[PDB]
């Protein structure tokens, strides 16, 4: 018995929608996406997230033929009861004008059926662009999109399969769909202050998407959340393949001490310390003792 | 009374998976399809009227029958009348076949007929042509096989040979003769047919013929009727059927019904809601019913189902047979029908007409609302009455074809589809009938409907169809009926019973058929299935997983979609499901998921290794059914990575290492079927491609659930059933044996030296048990299980346990002791196994189920009421195998180095007592956690604790005995002993009684000391006495010496 | 004072990216993609593409190997038969036997029979390239049966199943205990070093822009579901010790940590650190 949320994933043929879904929620690798075929019509994805939230993923095939069916015969089935619209653009695309027409046709249908829906726009495949031009091209596409989105508001992200940009995009949508998000954010910030941590990250177990966080000292790399999600997810898969299932981790330096361990049925937690001469058990005892208090909130 | 104890106990290992074999039901030769769709493409209306002049043969009466296609020819003048009759005749045929080339020949020549027929064969190349001949204006056809036409001037009747007529017309054709001696034409047609066959060496079955008359007979001249009587019947049945009704003696029954009211009947022949269309519809039901009941099935599907126009002609021919009969005319057909005129169903027609046109005075004149006929209602009522006591293959219900006609409207569609489901349920024999009568294309057409009320009924009907004939997966995908069911499987408000039928329907539509897999994939099946995978219905969870498994079976597109939706992850939940069907269905799908890799890179390979290791933790599984599919699933993994498993296989003569080690455990399975299938797959690696792929019959066996009946009361609930009476007789016999045994205990246990018998075994007696009620005393050895008796005094049976030469049968139990008893046989190495039909006359040994526990030897404690069984031995663990869930529930740590020599347990107040080899006697409570479990650890011995047994009372007493031979009665709530005794110096084996408190000791020095719990002497019977065994009720004591002998003592 | 290694080969063969992956300046090994150059080099690694024609490759191999022998006769020659390590056995075996055959055939023709050519089957996705590296680097360092034995004494006295002495940057293991080494294990330990270094680069790298991700206090404990414990500890600036053991043995951490100090002191003595 959980909150069911409808998520549309739309964009042109070849834009990289199934590649996103496969990497984030299907334990996929960047290299093995080039073999993904054209998704016929809508291919749904029931993702169980945190037990209180179920994501109804509608991966909509952007073949112009399928696109016209979504605007006509399937208008009510596709655009009704929508919580989030994730729209994907291929940055390397030639048909920029035609892309915007298909985007606007979706927004019209959204305005008419699910006007409440959160809109995210992903300027995807930024890896095909030279590094020094990536920022310029994105800000240029973003300003256009914010304008072209006319009455409705939209959030824009630069995405690439190989890097953590995927986590930048997905985190916001997933973060903004948590039923207890405010409560969750608060409870984790409470736990963090009590445990005396420099940073506490909370991840969904299966996907490794950051669902909540807390920071003390304003950190340098503002893209670390997605990097850590990418790193540990790759490791998780390597663990189950190469030996046995991942259970827990601890990392140290002269500057830090991090602990990754199972938290709830559907989550993982990471606690980072400004590596003081605190023994590993005193940190692990505090983790175990804090479980009993955050559990009450659910 | 001692009956409430019996009825309220779970019978372990007595369900479908155990009793029946795990095998698919063999589909019979389904011969219901129309293996041809012929069509009557064009029609030839040859009319030889010569309106005005009568031919020489028949001089007609002064009033006379004149009407020709409902036209008076003499009214209109000669020439116009002939065109008009031709026009009307065309219209009449166009009611039945509106899309065919009609081509009239009006008072034709011979050349005129030649050019007409030869042209129609050219056009309708290999499809059927109708030739209608109306010879009312020409002389009667001759014996010499001739039919008359005219010369161009209309001055001479020219004969036309039937031979030449069947030359010009082709092979697939149908002939309608409406003339006087019309039988002669049919005789001579068949003669010339045989004559052509003789000439062909150095068009019989193809050619249908209807004829108005027998060769002798003349057509009736009665002024009330048409001249065109036969043609009229075939082509306008309702018109003559009503006119004929008004000419009979039975009109007396309906006053105010003249011929004039019939002319002015309201309605049309299409609109079933009008009065005329009502009758037309009823008539179509009645004729089609008579035909189905009267004709052999072959000839019915030939005539009444092949093509529309033929079927219409023969339906209407049955009316001609009835009507013309009443005028000394017998119509004649080429594919001869048996006589239908006398079918009871005509009495139904009479009543139907009567009631319908008793209303005509009020409908025409008063303007009264036309009440619909109760015909269809009453016929469904008859069909319903048949179903009540119609469980058998007796005479089928006459009304099947009426049930078909009812589906066509909406008025009675709900009720019919209900009854049709109820019928199809009866068995697969019934589904065969329903498909032969031709229900298929109408049931398939209803899947285009939106009326939500139909959804539960059609889902039921289609599950029953597809359970029998799986070929219909072709038809359902073509018409987009696969979408209809997808909607039902994604509907929370639709009941879970009907959603299960829907999941089965999709699993059949999808089964090994790319068109259906590609279609359901696009209709978003994988997403729909995962939403219903965690339902509170074990059948739905099962089928949804099979359905998920079938869709990605040899279909890489459905696998990729499963990876995106992350199905394999959602399916891991089913691997720890209570129900062993569901666990198996889950194992099936995860295996089918693995098998269709087509050699991908990291994404696919990393997933297969995750699915491998998740399956590899269902080795230690209770159900052998799950373990078979677990092998078959890992077979698909071996076939895919054959190069890697050859590396692992050749080494021992770390992923792949683990999966090969799994197959070694499945190779050394207690159960035979699993060991065999594991051995095949393991040997196909050894000698090194796709040939190795085994398929279990699980999904086919599962599918048998929908062939069998559902709606009706089961056999067990029936109070008057023979199974229940013999079960109640066994329970009455049980309560007596408890009472009679209790009476012997109350007298005070006297001396005990009576020997009931002394027999000798092939092997050394290792372990002995007494069957609670029936005198069956199983005395197993190293391998075998001899079943002796102590009333007759005879050898009843001899098994082989199946275990190797190293192994030994340590422990034994009697599962379901009260009724339909089984025999658990725990081997020392770990193997547990269960035997049915162990001391029967007409039956052999039968191993029900068998599963590796663990890994002293092995100890077991059955708990009939709880349903549990707790293996222990050399290991430092006490497993608790639930036999309802066929899984190891709890693994309690012993906290002891030495072997668990004995194990006894308690229901109600859960207390696992476990003696040990070092000397100690632990007690565990299974409610609390594993760290806490140790309730007590008292040590007052030092040896192999032979038996630490617990009593059935709330005042529990742990009677523990060592090799040194000294009893110490403990309590569960105390840290030290209550009573103390010292019995024998060198003890070898011991047994303790449940009801009374006897203790039957053994000795190295051949003694058999039988003392009380208090420590009093009763006997010291002078002869390694390695097995003693008390009854659960009676004070009888078995013994078995080191020498190959048995005894059974008694207190009188 | 680091062991010197040279990568050579033809245009678009396996030099640039090989070096990139091996360097992930803070490594026990001096590594560099390529007559003064062959003067202070201990081992030369020629990379050959096995999924393509190797005829031109074998020609350039003989030229570079003969030239380097003239300069330094004591130098080791290693051949990485690349793009086909953990593949099949029909192709790979044929390719192996042929390259081995032809290379030694060409060597005999120039009278270079005093010249040894070591061959290795390497891969890209797979972490078997580092197995190649392993072999090479073992030869480079003079104290062969000295780290192997020190690890055997440490893991026997403690409750450790497997121990690897890794170069942190490249993730090449310079020694291991005498027990057979499962590939996947090596793989898993390499996968740990990745998460170690990557989490270290993000968090705790001074308040300013950069410091050091790997230092004297770098250490890690990873627990798996099967009770397996992976234990990383710093040995030198470039060398780390990764141990595989069980949770039962890890309960005796005090002894492991005390024995480790003996081990660490000994590794410093060996390399004169
Ligand atoms: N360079 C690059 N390639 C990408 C990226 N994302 C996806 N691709 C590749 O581009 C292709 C995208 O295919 P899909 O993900 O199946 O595309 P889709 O948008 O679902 O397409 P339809 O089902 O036809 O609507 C595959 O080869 C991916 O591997 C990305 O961020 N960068
Ligand atoms: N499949 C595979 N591709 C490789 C491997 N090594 C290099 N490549 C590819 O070969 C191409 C040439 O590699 P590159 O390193 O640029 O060659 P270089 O000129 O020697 O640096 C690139 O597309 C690499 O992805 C390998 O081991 N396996």
């Amino acid at each position: 018995t959980a909150m069911k949320k409808k998520v549309l994933l739309m964009g042109k043929s070849g834009s990289g929608k199934t590649s996103m879904r496969s990497i984030i929620f299907a334990n996929y690798i960047a290299r093995d996406t080039r073999r993904l075929g054209a998704t016929i019509d809508v291919e749904h994805s029931h993702v169980r997230f945190l037990g209180n939230l179920v994501l109804n993923l509608w991966d909509c095939g952007g073949l112009d033929t399928f696109m016209e069916n979504y605007f006509t015969s399937q208008r009510d089935n596709i655009f009704r009861n929508v919580e989030v619209l994730i729209y994907v653009f291929d940055v390397e695309s030639r048909e920029l004008e035609k892309d915007m027409h298909y985007y606007q046709s979706c927004l019209e249908a959204i305005l008419q059926n699910s006007p409440d829906a959160k809109i995210f726009c992903l300027v995807h495949k930024m890896d095909l662009v030279q590094e020094d031009q990536r920022d310029l091209i994105f800000k240029e596409r973003e300003e256009d999109l914010r304008r072209l989105s006319r009455p409705l508001e939209c959030a824009c992200f630069r995405t690439s399969i190989w890097d953590e940009t995927l986590y930048k995009a997905w985190s916001s949508i997933v973060y903004q769909l948590i039923p207890n998000v405010q409560q969750l954010e608060m409870n984790l910030r409470n736990f963090a202050q009590i445990i005396e941590a420099d940073e506490v990250l909370l991840f969904e177990r299966a996907t490794f998407l950051v669902i909540s966080h807390y920071q003390c000292k304003e950190q340098r790399d503002v893209h670390r959340f997605e990097k850590i999600s990418n790193i540990i997810k790759q490791f998780k898969l390597s663990c189950s393949k190469l030996a046995a299932s991942f259970q827990s981790m601890e990392v140290r330096n002269s500057n830090f001490a991090a602990f990754i361990d199972i938290f709830t049925s559907n989550t993982y937690v990471m606690v980072v310390m400004s590596d003081p001469s605190i023994p590993s058990a005193a940190t692990l005892i505090n983790i175990r003792n804090a479980r009993k208090h955050f559990e009450k909130l659910e | 009374e001692a009956d409430l104890t019996d009825w309220n106990l779970p019978l372990a290992f007595m369900k479908k998976r155990h009793c029946e074999k795990i095998e698919g039901s063999k589909s019979l030769a389904q011969s219901w399809r129309m293996k041809d769709r012929m069509k009557t493409v064009s029609v030839a209306l040859v009319l030889c009227l010569n309106v005005g002049v009568d031919p020489p043969d028949v001089v007609k009466t002064t009033p006379c029958a004149r009407l020709e296609c409902w036209i008076d020819p003499l009214s209109m003048g000669p020439q116009k009348a002939l065109e008009t009759i031709g026009a009307n005749l065309q219209k009449q045929y166009e009611n039945w076949q509106p899309r065919a080339r009609y081509k009239q020949s009006l008072d034709p020549t011979v050349d005129e007929v030649k050019k007409l027929c030869t042209s129609l064969r050219r056009n309708a190349k290999e499809e059927r042509v109708l030739f209608h001949y109306n010879g009312h204006g020409v002389p009667r056809p001759t014996v010499n096989g001739e039919v008359w036409v005219f010369n161009k001037n209309y001055t001479q009747y020219i004969p036309l040979s039937i031979y030449d007529l069947q030359t010009w017309m082709g092979s697939p054709s149908i002939f309608v003769y409406d003339c006087s001696n019309a039988g002669l034409i049919v005789k001579s047609f068949k003669q010339f047919a045989l004559q052509r066959e003789q000439e062909l060496e150095v068009s019989m079955k193809n050619c249908i013929q209807l004829a108005a008359c027998e060769a002798t007979e003349l057509l009736p001249m009665i002024p009330d009727l048409p001249a065109d009587l036969f043609t009229s019947c075939l082509t306008t049945p309702i018109k003559i059927a009503l006119r004929w009704f008004c000419m009979q003696k039975c009109v007396s029954l309906v006053p105010g019904v003249t011929l004039d009211l019939i002319e002015k009947i309201p309605g049309r022949l299409n609109d079933r809601r009008t009065p005329l269309g009502e009758l037309n519809w009823i008539f179509t039901a009645i004729t089609d019913t008579i035909a189905w009941n009267v004709l052999p099935r072959d000839l019915f599907q030939k005539l009444f189902r092949q093509d529309l126009l033929v079927a219409s002609l023969f339906r209407n021919f049955l009316l001609a047979e009835r009507i013309m009969r009443s005028y000394n005319c017998t119509p004649v057909s080429s594919p001869r029908l048996p006589p239908t005129y006398m079918h009871a169903m005509w009495q139904a027609w009479d009543l139907a007409v009567d009631i319908c046109l008793s209303q005509l005075p009020t409908i025409i004149e008063e303007g009264t609302a036309f009440r619909h006929s109760p015909f269809f209602a009453e016929q469904l009522t008859a069909f319903q009455v048949w179903l009540t006591m119609g469980v058998e293959n007796r005479n089928p219900p006459e009304q099947l074809p009426i049930v078909l006609q009812v589906l066509l409207s909406q008025v009675h569609r709900l009720r019919a589809l209900d009854l049709l489901g109820r019928f199809l349920d009866l068995g697969p024999w019934a589904v065969s009938l329903a498909l032969s009568v031709g229900i298929f294309p109408y049931v398939l057409k209803l899947l285009q409907s939106s009326a939500r009320e139909l959804r539960p009924l059609l889902v039921f009907i289609w599950a029953k169809i597809l359970a029998v004939d799986s070929s219909c997966q072709a038809d359902l995908v073509k018409d987009n009926g696969h979408k209809y069911f997808l909607s039902v499987l994604a509907d929370p408000y639709m009941p879970a019973e009907h959603r299960t039928m829907t999941a089965f329907i999709l699993a059949v539509i999808v089964n090994s058929y790319h068109t259906g897999q590609e279609a359901c994939l696009q209709g978003n099946l994988i997403a729909i299935c995962l939403e219903q995978l965690n339902d509170p219905h074990p059948l739905l969870r099962q089928w949804v997983a099979i359905c998920l498994g079938r869709i990605w079976q040899n279909f890489d597109s459905a696998r990729w979609c499963g990876v995106r939706d992350s199905a394999h992850e959602k399916l891991y939940s089913l691997l720890s499901d209570p129900i062993p069907e569901v666990r198996c269905a889950a194992v099936f799908a995860l295996g089918t998921f693995v098998g269709n890799s087509a050699e991908r890179t990291d994404h696919s390979t990393t997933i297969d290794h995750n699915v491998a290791m998740m399956l590899a933790q269902l080795v230690s599984d209770g159900s052998p059914m799950v373990r078979k599919e677990l092998v078959v699933a890992l077979s698909h993994l071996v076939v895919q990575y054959e190069s890697n498993f050859c590396t692992v296989a050749l080494q021992f003569i770390s992923v792949y290492t683990q999966i090969w080690r799994v197959l070694l455990h499945l190779a050394a399975d207690p159960y035979p079927e699993v060991s065999d299938v594991a051995m095949k797959v393991l040997n196909s690696i050894a000698y090194k491609f796709i040939s190795a792929t085994v398929q279990t019959g699980f999904c086919d066996w599962s599918a048998r659930y929908f062939a069998q009946p559902v709606m009706k009361i089961p056999e067990e609930h029936d109070l008057e059933s023979q199974i229940r009476k013999e079960r109640e007789w066994r329970f009455l016999r049980n309560s007596r044996v408890r009472r009679q045994a209790q009476q012997v205990i109350q007298k005070g246990i006297t001396r005990l030296d009576d020997q009931i018998f002394l027999n000798r075994n092939p092997g050394v007696p290792s372990v002995v048990k007494f069957h609670p009620f029936t005198p069956c005393i199983a005395v197993a050895d190293k391998d075998s299980i001899c079943f002796w008796d102590w009333e007759k005094g005879e050898k009843l049976d001899y098994f082989h346990n199946g275990n190797p030469r190293y192994t030994r049968v340590t422990a034994m139990e009697y599962l379901n002791g009260q009724d339909c008893s089984l025999l658990l046989t725990a081997t020392d190495d770990g193997a547990i196994r269960v035997w049915k039909n162990f001391a029967d006359l007409e039956k052999n040994p039968e191993m029900v189920t068998a599963w590796q526990g663990l890994s002293a030897g092995m100890v077991v404690d059955w708990e009939q009421e709880t349903g549990l069984l707790m293996s222990s031995g050399d290991v430092r663990i006490v497993r608790i195998w639930d036999t309802d869930r066929e899984m190891k529930v709890q693994d309690i740590p012993t906290g002891a180095d030495s072997c668990v020599t004995s194990l006894s347990c308690d229901s109600h107040r859960s207390l696992i007592v476990a003696g040990l080899g070092d000397g100690s006697i632990r007690v565990y409570d299974r409610r609390m956690a594993l760290s806490e479990c140790r309730v007590m650890t008292y040590r007052e011995h030092t040896a192999w604790v032979v038996k630490a047994s617990l009593q059935k009372r709330p005042d529990g007493h742990i009677v523990s005995v060592s090799v040194n031979g000294d009893v110490r009665i403990f309590d569960p709530r105390m840290p030290e002993s209550v009573n103390v005794l010292q019995i024998v110096k060198g003890l070898t084996a011991l047994d303790i009684h449940p009801q009374a408190d006897l203790i039957a000791c053994g000795s190295v020095n051949q003694f058999t000391a039988i003392y009380n719990s208090s420590g009093e002497l009763i006997n010291n019977i002078k002869y390694a006495i390695s097995c003693l065994a008390f009854h659960p009720h009676w004070p009888h004591l078995a013994v078995g010496s080191n020498d190959y002998y048995i005894s059974v003592y008694s207190v009188e | 004072s680091k062991p010197r290694i040279l990568l050579m080969g033809l245009r678009r063969s396996g030099k640039s990216s090989i070096q990139k992956v091996v360097f992930h300046n803070s490594s026990f090994v001096n590594f560099q993609i390529w007559e003064m150059i062959f003067r202070g080099t201990g081992a030369l690694i020629y990379v050959i593409d096995a999924q393509d024609d190797y005829m031109e490759a074998l020609t350039r191999l003989h030229i570079t190997v003969s030239k380097a022998y003239k300069v330094n006769p004591d130098m080791n020659f290693e051949v990485f038969i690349h793009k086909v390590d953990g593949l099949s056995d029909d192709h790979k075996i044929e390719t192996q036997r042929d390259i081995h055959q032809r290379a030694n055939d060409d060597l005999a023709d120039a009278g270079l029979e005093k010249l040894h050519l070591s061959f290795y089957l390497t891969s890209i996705y797979d972490h078997s390239i580092f197995e190649a590296f392993s072999k090479v680097v073992q030869k480079l360092i003079p104290q062969l049966p000295t780290l192997e034995n020190l690890l055997n004494i440490f893991i026997s006295n403690s409750g450790i199943e497997k121990a690897f002495l890794f170069d942190v940057v490249s993730k090449i293991y310079i020694a291991t205990d005498s027990s057979p080494v499962d590939m996947q294990s090596y793989e898993l330990c390499c996968d740990m070093i990745d998460v170690v270094i990557d989490v270290s680069c993000i968090y705790g790298l001074k308040e300013d822009g950069s410091g050091s991700a790997y230092d004297k206090e770098s250490m890690a404990i990873i627990k798996l579901n099967n009770t397996t414990v992976l234990y990383l500890k710093e040995v030198t600036k470039f060398l780390a010790l990764v141990c595989i053991l069980r949770e039962e043995s890890f309960e005796r951490k005090g002894l492991i940590d005390y024995n480790f100090h003996c081990f660490r002191k000994a590794i410093h003595e060996v390399f004169e650190v």
